[PDB]
RNA sequence: AAGCCAGAGGAAACUCUGGUGGAGGUCCGUAGCGGUCCUGACGUGCAAAUCGGUCGUCCGACCUGGGUAUAGGGGCGAAAG
RNA sequence: AGAUCUUGGUGGUAGUAGCAAAUAUUCAAACGAGAACUUUGAAGGCCGAAGUGGAGAAGGGUUCCAUGUGAACAGCAGUUGAACAUGGGUCAGUCGGUCCUGAGAGAUGGGCGAGCGCCGUUCCGAAGGGACGGGCGAUGGCCUCCGUUGCCCUCGGCCGAUCGAAAGGGAGUCGGGUUCAGAUCCCCGAAUCCGGAGUGGCGGAGAUGGGCGCCGCGAGGCGUCCAGUGCGGUAACGCGACCGAUCCCGGAGAAGCCGGCGGGAGCCCCGGGGAGAGUUCUCUUUUCUUUGUGAAGGGCAGGGCGCCCUGGAAUGGGUUCGCCCCGAGAGAGGGGCCCGUGCCUUGGAAAGCGUCGCGGUUCCGGCGGCGUCCGGUGAGCUCUCGCUGGCCCUUGAAAAUCCGGGGGAGAGGGUGUAAAUCUCGCGCCGGGCCGUACCCAUAUCCGCAGCAGGUCUCCAAGGUGAACAGCCUCUGGCAUGUUGGAACAAUGUAGGUAAGGGAAGUCGGCAAGCCGGAUCCGUAACUUCGGGAUAAGGAUUGGCUCUAAGGGCUGGGUCGGUCGCGGCCGGCGCCUAGCAGCCGACUUAGAACUGGUGCGGACCAGGGGAAUCCGACUGUUUAAUUAAAACAAAGCAUCGCGAAGGCCCG
């Protein structure tokens, strides 16, 4: 609620304990239930893999990408957005991405991604033709909806 | 309650320890023999009256035998 | 016609709140307080949407007074899991470790050489 | 209301055990120079603080 | 039916009854007075009459 | 027979809304009530549960799609540019 | 309204007819909510804002109880200070 | 003597205004000093099931209920009272609170702060005080032996105290009787949930069978060896249990709104059979009332299934109101499961009720007779269960709590009338604390009050009718809303009518009036093609007597060729253009007859058209003078911001 783009429920092996872990990934637009996904350095260029950018071809492009090493997904999250690999160096440890606001942004090579864009399509396409719709719409956002001049 | 569908299984229930007493309702076309154990009321009914007579006589004694009319 | 009250203080159609009409020995109607409709469990697997047979369907604080084989069904994952799905996860455990064996003997015999 | 808590119930037991006249025989004390109960409280004149 | 302390509980009021007066009882039924007082409401058991036993103590 | 000449699905909107604004609407909403064929089993039971969410009634199939369509010209493009960039990864 | 069934006219392209269906910040209109006009009643009132008729809306940005949160140059405001 | 002076008292006004919102009272009697108002009876009326009825939540707090008083209060009165006085009244394991979390509130650590403190709720903490398992021992003691207890080994994140709902979640109580006032709480009777059991309370299960050496005519026994943590069905799954920890997985709790169908119940309706009343001027086999079976078990209908087996379908078929379904297994045949609130049964008739009587015990859960019966209906109303859809840039809680499965660490006996164990049947004990009366409103609440205001819900009969409309009625309730009597002036408030004219009135058709339902015709400009539209305009409408049309059930046999006036197999036959009998809803159409042309006869119930301005529409707004053209709105456009950030609080 509140989001346009839908999430993926992927279930993961705990590699120590005997447990699974579920994760609440975004849905990248391809994947559907009962499909494995598969996240590490050697993962390899499927739609839902989680693999470093620096691993990747200078062309590819990108769900949730992350803002620095480490933390989870920053970047290209709302429905129907991506980023794409412009350019890596294997010197200094840095790729070039390409925002979808258009922003150039050099990130580390480690900052994972998911692969394809985020699934949600074109939602602003349809017009809400109805201040009622509207009204839904906020309603589960936050309240700001009515706005006066 | 409970329905007790023939005779001897009747027999050991009025004579179990938990029996209170035993009350015979006589009806239109059957007899009714209810023991009041602690948990249930458990009714046999017999439709030949000679039947209910022999187990009138036959109940064990020490237990009430309180007939309602 | 003769129009019925609430028997208990709580007075709103709440969904704890549900009566049904019944008629006493005294010839008068009364209200009855139903329990809840209670669910037949799911299947572990997920996947196909129908509830599972031969278990009761109560409340969950009924099944701890009921008994052990009106909870499950003899089966492996009976109970917890349909039929359909188990016939399918035996196939899929054994087909799988017949792979792994499969791709086992072929890299045996692809190190038959330098 | 019907539903009440303990702590309510007690509170309303004491203002209904005081709200009586006073005896008769007190009128008779030497220097008593009190005619009636002056704080009587009816329940529909005057409400109760809580 | 006795007028007991607010405090008392049914297991003190049935052990109270049940020493000073030398009856058992069967069941004790409780409530608070619309004046702070607390009922109780001591059944006998079934051996003991009520009448005889509320002569001894006084209130026939 | 014919109960409407063009405004087709937009119908229960009445004169709302403006003629433009129903006909921009029009072919969003009757993809978007669509029933597609799925991929998985051959059924023409994929119909649209959320925004972004396909679910297939027959083989209980959940897919993450488009907003309205089932899967956007946008995805398709992708998917075929991430195969191609796959098999150049690999020789 | 969409969807569906049957029939008819067409060389195709296609078109027409009768049903079915039951959509909608859809219409008439109760309860509810509101408060247009009579500038009616009343105006030391029933009422420190009420009453009568007539009215607007009545499946939705709908009406409503209780529980919560926001406190004074602060709150909250589909905005009238 | 003044200060619209402060406090108190008192006049004229003035026996004046007034005691006029929601139709209504009347007769007789009783008590009593006293009756328009009390009570009883009889009439006439109203509320008319969206109540003036029956019950609750909040709030009140004794207003509840008996007896008495007649001072003050109840704006008249009162013999009455929600007043006054004296007493009395609220009984729970299974109705709630209590328990859980929700939005949120809030300690601790930490941080800040002159300081009371406040920020923060997992953040910057050494945040687990628990556990069957085992070892070291104490032998504590019915020292056989298993229970205590200290330390150690091993395992253990809800990762955060706590609070937060008498409408959310949340195990399990119903029938009858009873009071002046309480009852799902008391009594009677039927159950049921949770917790406990160490000595193990009884059973049953586990679990008690084979092989061989012999004995014994055999049947039947002795010794050894070997198993035995259940069994059945192809399957869905079933049977009365059915060893098992740490750990893991899953389920239930746990889910929006709307539509259309179907099943069940309660109510309504119809035809009879009883019992009791009502009418009888005449008719009326008539009119009215009444004519039960709780929970919890067992069995059976019935509803549902996205469950199984056989088999393999196009000349595609099955099927719904709609859909929809099928080589990923249709149709058909046979099964399995779930729910079972329906019927029968135990409960159960002994109770209850209706009647007709007999006793008395100031005032009996008295006693007795008879009955508590058979059917038919439905787009009927209300609940409830189920199926299947639609809508969402809206996807419609959480947690206690309970359960199933995976795994197999372990445990238990050496063939004993056996062990470990048991979610199986029965038996034993307990369930503490608080609330519980009453009002719930034109008189028990808030509004200074018995204030036309306000205040959250449940049940819901007959007629008419589209209808929970309006109008009338039954069950239930009441006395006209803080007075009565007599008149019928003006002026008024509310409701009508009005000749001829028809807006000449007025700022302005304000107000009032016209129209109005349904059926059949017939509908324009313009238009965003959806609308306009009930456009505009016209006809009909009663009563009575018919006639058509629209259904559902059964049975459709050619025969003794024999005997299980009847049945198995069949020489023996062609309803196959379908009939024959029975049963029952409304609805539509056509016609005749008929009335002083009157007929949607009350009630219900759009005046219409041609334009101009503004706002697109729906929505919102100054509670108490402005509902609008004002605000909002979808749509359009611009701006900032890649988180070390934009905007904002502090
Ligand atoms: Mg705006
Ligand atoms: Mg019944
Ligand atoms: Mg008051
Ligand atoms: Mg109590
Ligand atoms: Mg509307
Ligand atoms: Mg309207
Ligand atoms: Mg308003
Ligand atoms: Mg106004
Ligand atoms: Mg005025
Ligand atoms: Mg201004
Ligand atoms: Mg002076
Ligand atoms: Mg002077
Ligand atoms: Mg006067
Ligand atoms: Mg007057
Ligand atoms: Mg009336
Ligand atoms: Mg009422
Ligand atoms: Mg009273
Ligand atoms: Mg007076
Ligand atoms: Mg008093
Ligand atoms: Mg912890
Ligand atoms: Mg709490
Ligand atoms: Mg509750
Ligand atoms: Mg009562
Ligand atoms: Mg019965
Ligand atoms: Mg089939
Ligand atoms: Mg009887
Ligand atoms: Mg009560
Ligand atoms: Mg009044
Ligand atoms: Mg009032
Ligand atoms: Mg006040
Ligand atoms: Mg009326
Ligand atoms: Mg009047
Ligand atoms: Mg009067
Ligand atoms: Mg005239
Ligand atoms: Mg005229
Ligand atoms: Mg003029
Ligand atoms: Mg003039
Ligand atoms: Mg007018
Ligand atoms: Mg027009
Ligand atoms: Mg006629
Ligand atoms: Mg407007
Ligand atoms: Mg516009
Ligand atoms: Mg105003
Ligand atoms: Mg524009
Ligand atoms: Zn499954
Ligand atoms: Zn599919």
């Amino acid at each position: 609620p509140g989001r346009g783009a839908p999430l993926a429920k992927v279930v993961f092996r705990d590699p120590y304990r005997f447990k699974k872990r579920t994760e609440l990934f975004i849905a990248a637009e391809g994947i559907h239930t009962g499909q494995f996904v598969y996240c590490g350095k050697k993962a390899q260029l499927n739609i839902g893999n989680v693999l470093p950018v620096g691993t990747m071809p200078e062309g590819t492009i990108v769900c949730c990408l992350e803002e620095k090493p480490g933390d989870r997904g920053k970047l290209a999250r709302a429905s129907g957005n991506y980023a794409t690999v412009i350019s890596h160096n294997p010197e200094t440890k840095k790729t070039r991405v390409k925002l979808p606001s258009g922003s150039k942004k050099v990130i580390s090579s480690a900052n994972r991604a998911v692969v394809g864009v985020v699934a949600g399509g074109g939602r602003i396409d349809k017009p809400i033709l109805k201040a009622g719709r509207a009204y839904h719409k906020y309603k589960a956002k936050r309240n700001c909806w009515p706005r006066v001049r | 309650p409970r329905k007790i569908e023939e005779i001897k299984d009747f027999l050991l229930t009025a004579r179990r320890k938990d029996a209170k007493s035993v009350k015979i309702k006589k009806n239109k076309d059957n007899v009714k023999f209810k023991v009041r154990c602690s948990r249930y009321l458990y009714t046999l009914v017999i439709t030949d009256k000679e039947k209910a007579e022999k187990l009138k006589q036959s109940l064990p004694p020490g237990l009430a035998v309180k007939e309602l009319k | 016609v003769q129009r019925l009250t609430y028997r208990r203080r709580l007075s709103y159609n709440t969904a704890s709140n549900k009566t049904r009409l019944s008629r006493t020995p005294g010839n008068r109607i009364v209200y009855l307080y139903t329990k809840k409709v209670g669910k037949a469990p799911k299947s572990a697997c997920g996947v196909c949407p129908g509830r599972l047979r031969g278990v009761r369907a109560v409340r969950p604080k009924v099944l701890m007074r009921l008994s052990k084989t009106k909870k499950h069904v003899s089966r492996a994952y009976g109970g917890s899991m349909c039929a359909k799905c188990v016939r399918d996860r035996i196939k899929r455990a054994f087909l799988i470790e017949e792979q792994k064996i499969v791709v086992k003997v072929l890299k045996a015999q692809a190190q038959s050489q330098k | 209301s019907s539903h009440k808590t303990f702590r309510i119930k007690r509170f309303l037991a004491k203002k209904q055990k005081q709200n009586r006249p006073i005896p008769q025989w007190i009128r008779m004390k030497t220097g008593n120079k009190i005619r009636y109960n002056s704080k009587r409280r009816h329940w529909r004149r005057t409400k109760l603080g809580l | 039916v006795f007028i007991v302390d607010v405090k008392a509980n049914k297991h003190q009021i049935k052990q109270a009854v049940k020493k000073l007066y030398d009856i058992d009882v069967a069941k004790v039924n409780t409530l608070i007075r619309p004046d702070g007082e607390k009922k109780a409401y001591v059944r006998l058991a079934p051996d003991y009459d009520a009448l005889d036993v509320a002569n001894k103590i006084g209130i026939i | 027979a014919k109960r409407t000449k063009k405004v087709g699905i937009v119908g229960k909107y009445g004169t709302r809304y403006g003629a433009s604004l129903r006909k921009m609407v029009k072919k969003i909403e009757i993809s978007q009530h669509a029933k597609y064929t799925c991929s998985f089993c051959g059924k023409t039971k994929m119909k649209r549960r959320a925004v972004g969410i396909w679910h297939c009634g027959s083989c209980m199939k959940t897919v993450a799609g488009g907003a309205w369509t089932y899967n956007t010209t946008s995805a398709v493009t992708v998917k075929s540019a991430i195969r191609r960039l796959k098999e150049l990864k690999d020789q």
